[PDB]
């Protein structure tokens, strides 16, 4: 049964359904969805010095 | 007199072209 | 400062006020750079993305630094001046 | 004296408002 499943590709799809697929935070589209971009004293700071 | 406003038009117009201590002017 | 006002002093002649200027100056310097280090750490502080004012308040305080040291900083520079004048009358 | 400070101090300001050999004020 467990090779049967394994070849209808089942626990594959499994995994995905409780690893990924029931996830919060796609990691692709977390990266595809960080918008933003303000400044930083910090850098100009370092030639004020 | 108005020829002396033409040739300062015409420096003031080089110093707008763009690039003593008149505070005026100078800011 | 005050005793290169004239007096009943000094008896630095000028040279003091050249001293006393850049020692307000300084002044003024330190004073700008402690407010300012002190106020680009805070900024930093991430936290995080939906803050800023929005996050807290700031100075405050640095203002007070902001305008204080400004003051200081501008006081330095007419002792200088002064200073630089009393040398010219001397020469 | 002081007046020789103020024209100075318009002079340095007007070398503040951006663009001999005194090392000094040079670097």
């Amino acid at each position: 049964a467990v090779l049967k499943l394994s070849e209808q590709g089942l626990l594959d799809k499994l995994k995905n359904k409780w690893w990924y697929d029931k996830g919060e935070c796609g990691a692709k589209d977390s990266g595809s969805k960080e918008k933003t971009s303000a400044l930083s004293l910090s850098n100009v700071a370092g030639v004020f010095y | 007199t108005n020829e002396f406003g033409i040739f300062n038009s015409l420096w003031f117009s080089l110093g707008a072209f763009m690039q003593p201590r008149s505070l005026s002017g100078r800011i | 400062g005050l005793c290169i006002a004239a007096s009943e002093f000094y008896k630095t002649r000028h040279n003091i006020i050249l001293s006393a200027g850049i020692f307000f100056v300084s002044a003024g310097l330190s004073n700008i750079i402690g407010i300012i280090v002190y106020i680009s750490a805070n900024a930093g502080d991430p936290s995080k993305s939906d803050s800023k004012k929005n996050s807290y308040s700031y100075g405050w305080s640095f203002y007070f630094g902001a305008l204080s040291f400004i003051i200081a900083e501008m006081v330095g520079v007419l002792a200088v001046h002064m200073f630089i004048d009393r040398h010219k009358q001397l020469t």
